[PDB]
């Protein structure tokens, strides 16, 4: 067995960074190496807005919530 | 001119190596292989920006891993 | 879709890269490589103006892309 | 080899160095070759700093799972 | 994606993984991405190593100067 | 190679094996294989240098874990 | 492959997995992959401020630990598999 991010897809979510700062957007694309393809990202610190549509590297995830 | 050349010929010559941080190592190059892990001989320690850590005496091998610059002398 | 494959799909695009050490990289997608490995021309560098550069995929943070990316 | 030897202390107490002041002691259960680690009846001491004054912590686990990316040293007590 | 013989003989940058700024003459290079530089100077101010290899491995940023 | 070799005349010998965080051991090397990882005895902990002050002492074997090690040299 | 092994031993089993950025996490072990991902599903605090999240996936190179009962393992297995394992 494996677990994929699949039942994530098109799907809002957050996302929390290894440094530590919280993320929300929705999530349109993802490979193995767990770079994600976001699409209305906000920072939650400050609810400001971040991108209509961003690349987020794996590396720097921790963590993937769906809400 | 192929970087892994250059690193050949300085084979048998005075060497400084500079790590990713403000660490190097002055010494005589005596190997090195595909990733760049070295053998150095009487190798002088250094911290940078300086300190001399320490005069080894004989065969150091220094990974590769950290490895960024190749000094020639 | 996949990150990679939009990526490529996105050349002559302008774009905004974060590094890893927070700066900041402005221009327009020449070429991608399999590691998200980037040329951009019409560069310019915030913590500088470039006509052409090269970042490693590996020490890419995030890339802010074009609105009209669909 | 190194590996090897450490197959030898299985179910033998050991103390391993991570990271960040951190340290482990517990019996060894089982590891691999990234010296991912599990041990049971571990204790982990974390050494912090408050207010400039050296402050240690305990914490107790029966069964634990460790990453192998922060070791730095695995030995016996 | 980089084709490196264009750069060569030129003024280029180098941004090392480190935070190691390196400016230098292209004068060779592998897949890899292993540059030798001449009349290298590095910042972390300032000096002057001569002739010197740069990994591949620990390069982050490549540019003109 | 000789990397590789280095890794067999040096068995038995008394090395100071640097890890990233400075950290300095010395002891007489047991084992060693190719991702660096080392086996020592009578090991000394040292900050940086060989007569600094003395942190720890192990009685029984140490294991090195490679993707920490900076350095392995002799004396 | 040895812990993929292991951590697929724990499907459907509550567990605590503490991140290297010092957030603990508690929710029961739905997936794991071969990087050691982890899929949670009823996540708890044993812990960051998050809204309404039931479904996690932690990435397996930001764990510190995963806390487990001495009861989810059999020991003996455990060494002696890791016994039979190659270096």
């Amino acid at each position: 067995m494996s677990a994929t991010l699949k039942d994530y897809l098109n799907k809002r979510v957050v996302i929390i960074l290894v440094d530590g700062e919280s993320l929300i957007a929705s999530l349109n694309g993802f490979d193995k190496n767990t770079n994600l393809f976001l699409t209305n990202v906000f920072n939650r610190i400050s609810k400001e807005f971040i991108s209509k549509a961003q690349l987020l590297r794996g590396s720097e995830i921790a963590l993937v919530g769906l809400i | 001119i192929l970087p892994l050349e250059v690193i050949d010929k300085t084979i048998n010559q005075k060497v400084l190596i500079v790590l990713q941080s403000n660490r190097e190592f002055e010494g005589t190059l005596v190997g090195f292989d595909d990733f760049v892990n070295v053998i150095l001989e009487d190798a002088v320690e250094w911290l940078i920006d300086n300190e001399k850590v320490m005069q080894h005496h004989g065969r150091m091998l220094l990974s590769g891993n950290n490895i960024a610059i190749l000094v020639p002398g | 879709m996949l990150p990679l494959y939009l990526l490529t799909n996105a050349k002559g695009q302008q774009m905004q890269i974060e590094l890893k050490n927070g700066e900041i990289i402005q221009g327009i997608l020449t070429n991608v490589d399999n590691w998200m490995n980037l040329t951009l021309s019409n560069v310019t560098e915030y913590s500088v103006k470039l006509n052409e550069i090269y970042i490693r995929g590996t020490f890419i943070k995030f890339i802010k892309l074009q609105d009209n990316i669909i | 080899t190194p590996l090897d030897l450490l197959k030898l202390n299985l179910d033998e107490r050991v103390y391993i160095k991570l990271r960040g002041a951190r340290t482990l002691v517990g019996t060894l259960q089982a590891f691999d070759s990234h010296s991912n680690i599990v041990l049971s009846d571990a204790v982990e001491t974390i050494y912090q700093l408050n207010n400039e004054e050296l402050s240690e912590s305990e914490r107790r686990s029966e069964m634990v799972f460790i990453r192998g990316d922060t070791v730095t040293l695995i030995s016996t007590p | 994606i980089l084709d490196l013989a264009k750069y060569k003989d030129s003024k280029i940058r180098v941004k090392l993984m480190g935070g190691k700024l390196v400016i230098g003459v292209l004068k060779g290079y592998d897949q890899l991405m292993n540059l030798v530089l001449d009349d290298t100077v590095e910042y972390m101010n300032a000096r002057k190593l001569g002739l010197t290899v740069i990994r591949g491995t620990i390069l982050v940023s490549l540019s003109s100067a | 190679s000789v990397t590789t070799e280095f890794l067999s005349d040096i068995i038995g010998k008394t090395v100071n094996v640097k890890l990233a965080s400075g950290l300095l051991y010395s002891g007489r090397l047991e084992s060693i294989d190719g991702f660096m990882n080392v086996a020592l005895s009578s090991a000394t902990e040292h900050y940086e240098s060989n007569n600094n002050k003395l942190l720890n002492k192990f009685n029984s074997d140490v294991f090195l874990r490679g993707t920490q090690v900076m350095y392995i040299s002799e004396q | 492959m040895l812990f993929f092994s292991f951590f697929k031993t724990l499907v459907d089993q509550e567990v605590v997995v503490e991140l290297k950025n010092d957030i603990e996490i508690k929710g029961t072990l739905q997936s794991v992959d071969q990087f050691l991902n982890l899929k949670l599903d009823n996540i708890s605090s044993t812990y960051p401020h998050l809204g309404s999240v039931r479904n996690i996936f932690i990435r397996g190179s930001t764990v510190r630990y995963v806390y487990l009962n001495k009861n989810m393992v059999d020991t003996n297995l455990l060494q002696d598999a890791t016994r039979r394992e190659v270096m």
